[PDB]
């Protein structure tokens, strides 16, 4: 509007609707669907096996740690210099201690998440807060004071980060194209193509 | 003389301060005042707020007795004597109108109840 | 009683006391001619006990004197106004010499006044 | 340099000394006691909220028993 | 180290775009962006800093040029060349604050143009995960490079070599400047 | 004189706990070779991972940093003891 | 022992070299004090004496997010009776989960 | 228009060719010779063009520039103030810093393009960490504080308007577009919470006035602070309406929020720099709430309001430097008798003071008056709420004024003739607001 008289912006009929018209007569696309892997691993209906699918990641990463502390331990240590102690009988508790404390929090994100899931019924946000709470709430057992409030708000607010940029902003920014006429206004006078572009072809790596 | 009488200065400050310093108010002259009097520091009187919450406790009840009893206990009827006074039809219907008026009260009118809901009228605006 | 008239000894103690209830007298009196029989009787009230020699009956009256003497204090004390806590206290004060006046403030580099950014 | 810290006593005789001083300890309310004076000081400052609430409340409720009573009455004949 | 941080990757750039070599995995450009920029943040070398402004930003190029976007990649190192001429080949502090603010891509100059061109390419392909962690990585970045035009201008007094042979020099620092408006239509 | 900050601490114990990071220093070559050998190995198993959830995904990497130890952290408490 | 710095004529000179102090700008400067500057330091340096405390968890919850979980309220019951008001059905606001999607209302239609 | 622009680009250019002693006097006549131009724009502004007086473009979509109510108010009020700055900063350093930042913000004002707008803004982000980081009065901290802030706040705008130009094609305010995204409008949003000072996000701005010039401060306070309502009402209204309506609730808690703590968070302070800018904190939060009920009367009372602000913080930041130039102090506490030794500076402290306390005779009454209207327009209790707390500010300013009012003081100080001279033009201007000609 551009001025100080009306208000800004506009409004749209509820009762007129648009008939959908499609971008390009013919429509090739280049993303593939999920896999029926991705969909099995992300099946919540059983706690106990959706627990024991993902964990696999938990401890990938707590091995990746364990193994990285390990090494510095053990760079350290001189060669030359004949060792009393075996070196394996102090390295192999930091791994084995780092990756199943990861192990755990992450069967313990992921049993609540699960849990919650099927008493509420509905996938929701409140889900992957409460399994975020339940996680940084055993981190912090015997920590002092500040960390029982902030590491129950940090893990709560990663799932939360993780839906809204990994789940609800790519199914609500679906129908932009770029190409062509823009997504809501059909009538302007905008070059209509044939197909759609195809910037790449599927990946396969 | 109202001009040039002498003052007192304020000393120096000449320890660590506290940090909330700010709730006194120092000019330079002697005698620094709170920024509230009674908040902090000597009372006047020597009267806590104990004793000035025991003492309204004490009037509290014989001032609120009149004012109870015409209020909640006596009803237009009996209130007074006599009826609200008495105008034309032309002048009586407009003068009802008032919600602050004084002719809502009439028992002997016809109209008493709607009346009498008007006068206890709405809160707050419906739109 | 406050700390500073705690610290004191006995004879100050006691003559404080007087001073402050004459001072409380004259606050409570609605004009001097009721001073002078509350002045005499608060004369009386001390000479009564002043031989009193037991330690322990001399502490309870200093105590018990002590006490109606805060309870009494009156919500406005009868302050002369030239003096601290008095109405023209402090109303127009007198100006200390020693004034520092910078004279022509404009006239000084004039062209050259301002901020300057400096950089390394 | 900086001012003097040295007071004047000029007129400590006529006004008094300033050996006396405050006995405040410079700190604020507990924190139970600021809870209870927020809780019910700021209610009071928000009076015109409860009674738009109150009167909203009453409204939908009459409104809604109303709407009872039509449909009941609807609903036999 | 300035010829061979930039030159090497145009060759790179190409072959990716023109023999299709791309994956799926995004999580090579997310690392490399996140470990730039906090490295970025903790370095005490001012080599360090430069290092690894080029681990975060071809991290967000690799990002980009995986999804087919060879026109975006092939300007930013165009930019960027130039951008890092000056910083590189230190001789004088104006030089190099320009250079510095245009590897941050600050708006006047020709590095805001090479960032813009990476920035539009990501909104296209709607992945929210890589555009949260661009906007913080970049974040981290600047405070990294506001680091640098600190320890130039608000440090202490600084006295440099006299090297005097900017031969390219202030060119890149023409083009930088002067290059946005031209470009413009790019982005 | 002006105000200054308060340090916590003595000035000798600080130097004290300061003088702990000068320790022999291992070159940074041992540890890039194993980080490039694995990485390369682990690029190549990636592609065959399973797809996993992006809360999943996130919960790793908060896992992942919140474990990850600084290079100076172990240099620091290293002891060569059982 | 001083001097008139200030020119009215234009002829104003800076005698570094007078040994009277010059009456400049600097002369009307007010006397710092060394208790009022440590003070001044503690004031703006604050943050260093604040620790992480139940009472202070207690004071910040209760006071910040109280009020801000009043106004939240409050702006919900007012936009509620607005709707109310206005005859619109019950708008799709961010945090309400309503199977309604109206927004905003159309100025051609009626309501 | 095309005579503003020129100007505009002009003055900068200037430095370059002056003599380095000329420097103060050319720099005066150009900023002089931009406000004339600015009423020649003014003139040449027909009311009957409603929608926009003048759009000039010169060979792209970047370079569109017009200007609508909003523009054209705050392109004048950038044209009045700049000179007092001018006169206020010395050296060619400072003037080259000060020039650029002004002819950036002005010509960000006047843009219509989103990208364009951004580029312009953001060019001044070196020039305050340097400016505010300055060798012996300035603080790292405050730069670093401002820079961050308008950094990622602008980064999110950049993204939102990135994403508008791939998905409409277009990024220009003259081509009619709408967007129901809630992320979009998130990110136009986060520029507009952190520039205009908006609880949790109003941190950067007292550290940065209290340790710029009192030049940088004047325009800061002056205009930077305004440069939000013309992202509100030509770059975020007219695309993300539906997110503010949405939103509403959330909006309004956040603006009330900020008035609130901003007050309070005024109580707590020692420095008259502090004070001026927590007291721009709170009357900002008014304009934005104002300003998102998206009615006639709330574009045009939060418009109008600016101003007043623009016309009040300056002068009130202004005498706080002659009293510093004065005294080399800002603790109000050091500060008595003020009444007594300046009674010239006084005056006028005390006038602007009242400004800002929004008394009928004021440009901030009438300010005050319709946005208040445009709030009780929506519901009466917004309106209520932010007339009760306005009590909080009325505290500070009467402890501040009474601290400062009375005592002893050994020293005379009081403005020159040039200190005089430097607020007559605040002062005219806001006699003549405050009498209706807003
Ligand atoms: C005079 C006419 C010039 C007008 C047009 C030029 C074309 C005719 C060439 C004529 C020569 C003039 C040179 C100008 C351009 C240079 C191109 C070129 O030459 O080859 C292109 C031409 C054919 O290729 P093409 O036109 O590109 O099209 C092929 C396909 O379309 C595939 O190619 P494609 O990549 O172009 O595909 C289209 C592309 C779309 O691509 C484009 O849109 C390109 C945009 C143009 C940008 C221009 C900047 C590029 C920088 C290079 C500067 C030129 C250097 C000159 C080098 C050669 C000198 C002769 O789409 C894409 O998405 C691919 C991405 C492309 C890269 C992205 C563009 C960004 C570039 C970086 C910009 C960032 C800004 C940085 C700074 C900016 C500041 C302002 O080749 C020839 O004609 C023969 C080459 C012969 C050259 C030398 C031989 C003569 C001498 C022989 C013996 C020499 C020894 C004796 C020495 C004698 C002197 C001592
Ligand atoms: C047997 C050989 C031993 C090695 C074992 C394995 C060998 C490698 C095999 C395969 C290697 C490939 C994958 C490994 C990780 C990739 C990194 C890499 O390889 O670079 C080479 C790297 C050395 O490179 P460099 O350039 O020489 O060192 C640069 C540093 O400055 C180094 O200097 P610095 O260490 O002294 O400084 C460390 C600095 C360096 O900074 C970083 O580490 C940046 C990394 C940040 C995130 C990385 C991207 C995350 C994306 C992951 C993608 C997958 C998930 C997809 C979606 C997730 C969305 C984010 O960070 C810190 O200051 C410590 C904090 C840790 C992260 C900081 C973020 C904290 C956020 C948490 C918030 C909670 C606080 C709230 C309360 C706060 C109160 C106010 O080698 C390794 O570190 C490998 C060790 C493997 C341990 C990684 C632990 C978990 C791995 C996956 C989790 C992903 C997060 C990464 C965390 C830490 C990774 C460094
Ligand atoms: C045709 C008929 C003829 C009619 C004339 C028409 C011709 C049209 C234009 C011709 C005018 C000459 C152009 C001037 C070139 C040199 C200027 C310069 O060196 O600045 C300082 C210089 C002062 O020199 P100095 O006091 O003797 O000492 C400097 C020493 O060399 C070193 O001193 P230092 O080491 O102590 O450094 C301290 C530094 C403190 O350190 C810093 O702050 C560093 C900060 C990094 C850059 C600042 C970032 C923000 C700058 C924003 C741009 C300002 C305009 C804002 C408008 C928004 C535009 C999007 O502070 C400063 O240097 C000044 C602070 C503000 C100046 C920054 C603006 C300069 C930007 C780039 C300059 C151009 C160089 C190109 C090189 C060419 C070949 C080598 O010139 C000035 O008087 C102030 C700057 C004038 C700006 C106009 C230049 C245009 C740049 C705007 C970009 C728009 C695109 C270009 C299109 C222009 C029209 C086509
Ligand atoms: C219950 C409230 C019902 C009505 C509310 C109206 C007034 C409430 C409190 C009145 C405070 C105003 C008085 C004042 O400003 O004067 C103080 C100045 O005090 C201050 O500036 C302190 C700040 C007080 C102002 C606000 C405090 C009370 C706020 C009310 C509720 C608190 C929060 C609720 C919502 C924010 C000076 O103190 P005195 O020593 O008494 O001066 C009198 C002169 N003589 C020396 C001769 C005795
Ligand atoms: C549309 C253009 C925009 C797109 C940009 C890319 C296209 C480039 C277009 C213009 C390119 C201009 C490149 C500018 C280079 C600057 C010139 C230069 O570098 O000269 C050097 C050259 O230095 C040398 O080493 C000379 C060696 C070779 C000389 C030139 C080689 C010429 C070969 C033929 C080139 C013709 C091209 C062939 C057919 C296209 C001299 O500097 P120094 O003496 O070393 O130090 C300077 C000292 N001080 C400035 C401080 C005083
Ligand atoms: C940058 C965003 C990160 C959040 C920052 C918040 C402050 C961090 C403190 C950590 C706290 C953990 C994160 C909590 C934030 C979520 C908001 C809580 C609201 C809420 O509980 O409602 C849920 C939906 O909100 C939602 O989950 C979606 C709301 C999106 C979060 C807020 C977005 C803007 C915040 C940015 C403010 C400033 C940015 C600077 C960080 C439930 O929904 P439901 O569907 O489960 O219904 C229930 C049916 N069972
Ligand atoms: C860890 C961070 C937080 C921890 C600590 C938080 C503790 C705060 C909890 C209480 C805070 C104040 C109470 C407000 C929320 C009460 C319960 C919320 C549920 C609710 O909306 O009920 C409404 C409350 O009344 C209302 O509409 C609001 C009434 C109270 C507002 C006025 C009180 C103070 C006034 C001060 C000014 C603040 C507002 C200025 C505008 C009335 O129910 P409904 O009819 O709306 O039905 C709507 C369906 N539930
Ligand atoms: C004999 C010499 C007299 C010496 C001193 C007297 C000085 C001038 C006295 C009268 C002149 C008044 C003009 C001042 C501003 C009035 C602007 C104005 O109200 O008209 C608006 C023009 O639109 C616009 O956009 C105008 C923009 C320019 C206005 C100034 C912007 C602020 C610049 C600095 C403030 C100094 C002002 C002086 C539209 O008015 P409307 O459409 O809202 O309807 C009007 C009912 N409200
Ligand atoms: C917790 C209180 C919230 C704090 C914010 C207070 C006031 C901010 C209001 C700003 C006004 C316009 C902004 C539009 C929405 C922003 C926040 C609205 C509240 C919100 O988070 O709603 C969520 C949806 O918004 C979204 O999905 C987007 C959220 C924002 C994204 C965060 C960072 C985005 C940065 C992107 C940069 C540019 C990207 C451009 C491509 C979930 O609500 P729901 O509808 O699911 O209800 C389910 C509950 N049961």
């Amino acid at each position: 509007t551009f001025n100080y008289v009306i208000p800004y912006g506009g409004s749209s009929s509820y009762t007129i609707n648009n008939e959908p018209v499609k971008a390009e007569e013919v429509t090739v696309d280049f993303s593939k669907e999920p896999s029926a892997s991705s969909l099995k691993l992300a099946d919540k209906s059983d706690w106990i096996a959706y627990t024991f699918n993902n964990v696999p990641l938990m401890a990938t990463v707590g091995l990746l740690a364990g193994a990285h502390e390990a090494f510095l331990h053990y760079e350290r240590t001189p060669i030359y210099g004949k060792r009393t102690y075996n070196i394996i009988k102090k390295l192999a508790p930091i791994v084995i201690n780092k990756t199943a404390y990861a192990t755990l929090l992450g069967a313990i994100f992921c049993a609540t998440d699960a849990l919650y899931e099927n008493y509420s019924g509905k996938k929701s946000y409140t889900s992957g807060m409460v399994a975020g709470a339940a996680t940084g709430a055993v981190f912090a057992i015997g920590r002092p004071l500040p960390q029982p409030l902030v590491w129950p708000l940090v893990f709560a607010a990663a799932p939360v980060i993780a839906d809204l940029f990994g789940e609800v902003y790519p199914e609500s920014m679906k129908s932009a194209r770029g190409y062509g006429t823009p997504y809501g206004f059909e009538n302007l006078d905008d070059a209509v193509p044939t197909r759609n572009p195809i910037r790449r072809n599927p990946h396969h790596y | 003389a109202g001009a040039g009488g002498p003052v007192k200065l304020s000393p120096p400050v000449d320890k660590p301060l506290p940090y909330n310093y700010d709730f006194w108010m120092d000019n330079g002259i002697y005698p620094g005042q709170p920024i509230y009097d009674g908040m902090f520091g000597s009372m006047v009187g020597n009267m806590s707020l104990e004793y000035m919450a025991k003492g309204w406790l004490v009037l509290l009840p014989i001032l609120s007795a009149p004012f109870v009893y015409e209020h909640c206990i006596a009803d237009d009827v009996t209130r007074n004597p006599f009826v609200p006074r008495q105008y034309p039809s032309e002048v009586r219907e407009f003068l009802a109108l008032f919600k602050n008026g004084f002719v809502l009260n009439d028992y002997s009118q016809p109209d008493y109840e709607e009346m009498k809901r008007r006068q206890s009228g709405l809160l707050t605006p419906i739109y | 009683a406050s700390e500073a008239v705690l610290r004191l000894p006995h004879k100050l103690r006691v003559m404080r006391m007087y001073r402050t209830g004459l001072k409380e007298i004259v606050n409570w009196s609605y004009g001097r001619h009721e001073f002078y029989p509350r002045a005499n009787a608060l004369r009386m009230e001390f000479e009564a006990n002043k031989e009193l020699s037991d330690r322990e009956q001399i502490r309870k009256l200093v105590l018990h004197g002590e006490d109606l003497l805060a309870r009494f204090r009156h919500w406005e004390p009868t302050i002369r106004s030239e003096f601290v806590g008095g109405t023209v206290y402090g109303v127009w004060p007198q100006h200390c010499k020693d004034v520092k006046f910078v004279p022509n403030p404009a006239y000084i580099d004039e062209f050259k006044q301002g901020d300057t950014v400096l950089l390394y | 340099n900086y001012a003097s810290l040295k007071a004047d006593t000029s007129m400590d005789h006529v006004f008094g000394d300033s050996t006396n001083k405050l006995n405040y300890d410079f700190q604020l309310m507990s924190s139970k006691e600021a809870f209870f004076w927020n809780y019910t000081l700021y209610p009071i400052v928000g009076f015109p909220i409860f009674l738009y609430l109150y009167q909203f409340n009453k409204l939908e409720n009459f409104e809604a028993e109303i709407a009872a009573a039509k449909a009941a009455k609807a609903a036999s004949e | 180290a300035f010829v061979f941080s930039t030159l090497p990757k145009l060759s790179v750039l190409y072959l990716i775009s023109n023999s299709n070599i791309g994956s799926e995995c995004v999580w090579w450009g997310l690392i490399s962006l996140w470990l730039g920029s906090i490295s970025q943040y903790q370095s005490v070398f001012v080599r360090s800093i430069l290092l690894y402004s080029s681990v975060a930003e071809i991290g967000l190029v690799l990002l980009v040029l995986q999804e087919g976007f060879s026109w975006e990649a092939f300007s930013w190192v165009s930019i960027y060349f130039l951008s890092l001429s000056g910083v590189w080949h230190a001789n004088s502090k104006f030089v190099s604050a320009i250079s510095v603010a245009s590897i941050a891509g600050l708006p006047p100059f020709l590095g805001f143009i090479g960032k813009a061109q990476i920035l539009k390419s990501l909104v296209s392909i709607n992945l929210g995960i890589l555009i949260f962690s661009s906007i913080l990585a970049a974040t981290i970045s600047f405070i990294g490079y506001l680091r640098l035009i600190r320890l130039m201008y608000l440090v202490s007094p600084v006295k440099w070599k006299n090297n005097k042979d900017s031969s390219f020099i202030n060119w890149s620092t023409w083009m930088l400047t002067v290059g946005t408006l031209p470009m413009v239509y790019s982005v | 004189d002006e105000p200054k900050h308060q340090i916590p601490g003595n000035a000798l114990d600080n130097w004290a706990f300061l003088r702990t990071y000068a320790k022999p220093l291992p070159d940074m070559i041992h540890y890039y070779y194993y980080v490039y050998l694995f990485g390369f190995f682990f690029v190549y198993k990636v592609a065959d991972f399973p797809e996993y959830s992006p809360r999943v995904l996130v919960m790793a990497a908060l896992i992942g940093s919140l474990f990850y130890v600084r290079r100076d952290w172990v240099h620091r408490e290293f002891k060569d003891s059982p | 022992s001083s001097r008139i710095a200030g020119d009215t004529t234009g002829k104003y000179t800076p005698n570094i070299f007078s040994p009277e102090t010059p009456m400049d700008r600097s002369f009307s400067h007010v006397p710092k004090n060394p208790f009022w500057e440590a003070w001044v330091f503690r004031r703006d340096n604050i943050q260093r004496e604040f620790v992480w405390t139940w009472q202070t968890i207690f004071d910040l919850a209760t006071f910040v997010g109280g009020l801000y979980v009043a106004m939240y309220a409050t702006a919900s019951f007012c936009s509620r009776q607005n709707d109310k008001r206005n005859g619109y059905p019950e708008r799709n606001y961010y945090f309400s989960d309503s199977k309604s999607n109206f927004v905003i209302p159309d100025e051609r239609e009626f309501y | 228009m095309s005579l503003y622009l020129f100007m505009l680009f002009l003055q900068p250019l200037s430095l370059s060719f002056v003599s380095r002693s000329f420097s103060k006097i050319s720099s005066l006549m150009m900023s002089f010779a931009t406000l004339w131009s600015a009423v020649y724009m003014w003139f040449t502004s027909n009311g009957a063009n409603q929608t926009f007086y003048q759009v000039v473009s010169w060979g792209s979509d970047w370079s569109t520039f017009g200007v609508c109510y909003t523009s054209l108010y705050i392109s004048l009020l950038c044209a009045f103030i700049f000179p007092i700055c001018v006169i206020l900063v010395q050296g060619y350093r400072a003037l080259s810093i000060l020039i650029c930042i002004q002819t950036a913000v002005s010509l960000s004002i006047v843009s219509l393009h989103m990208l364009a707008f951004y580029a312009l803004f953001e060019s001044s982000l070196l020039l305050f960490f340097i400016l505010i980081g300055r060798r012996k009065y300035g603080s790292l901290s405050a730069a670093y504080n401002i820079s961050i802030y308008t950094f990622i706040s602008a980064l999110g705008f950049l993204i939102s308007a990135f994403w508008l130009n791939w998905s409409f094609g277009s990024v220009c305010a003259l081509l009619p577009n709408e967007e129901a995204n809630s992320f979009v409008a998130f990110g136009i949003f986060i520029l507009l919470w952190v520039k205009a000072p908006l609880v949790p996000f109003h941190l950067w701005l007292p550290e940065a006035h209290v340790y710029a010039p009192t030049a940088g401060s004047v325009l800061l306070a002056g205009v930077l602070l305004k440069i939000s309502i013309v992202g509100l009402h030509v770059f975020f209204l007219p695309i993300c309406a539906s997110s503010i309506v949405k939103a509403f609730p959330l909006i309004l808690s956040i603006c009330l929020g900020s008035f609130i703590f901003s007050s309070f968070s005024t109580l707590k302070q020692i420095d008259l720099k502090k004070i001026v800018a927590y007291s721009s904190i709170s009357h900002m939060a008014i304009v934005f709430l104002s300003s998102a009920t998206n009615s006639g009367l709330g574009i045009q009372g939060a418009v109008l309001y600016c101003i007043a602000h623009g016309l009040i913080s300056p002068g009130l930041f202004l005498l706080v430097g002659i009293l510093y130039k004065n005294t080399n102090t800002k603790l109000v506490f050091y500060l008595r008798g003020l009444s007594q030794q300046a009674p010239v500076w006084w005056s006028v402290w005390v006038f602007f003071m009242l400004g800002n306390l929004a008394f009928p005779l004021f440009p901030n009454f009438i300010a005050e008056v319709v946005c208040l209207s445009a709030l009780f327009k929506n519901h009466e209790l917004y309106a209520y709420a932010f007339i009760f707390f306005s009590f909080v500010g009325t505290v500070y300013s009467s402890t501040v004024l009474g601290r400062l009012k009375g005592g002893v003081s050994s020293q005379c100080v009081d403005a020159s003739r040039l200190d005089v001279i430097s607020w007559n033009p605040l002062v005219l201007a806001t006699v003549v607001t405050g009498i209706g000609y807003m």
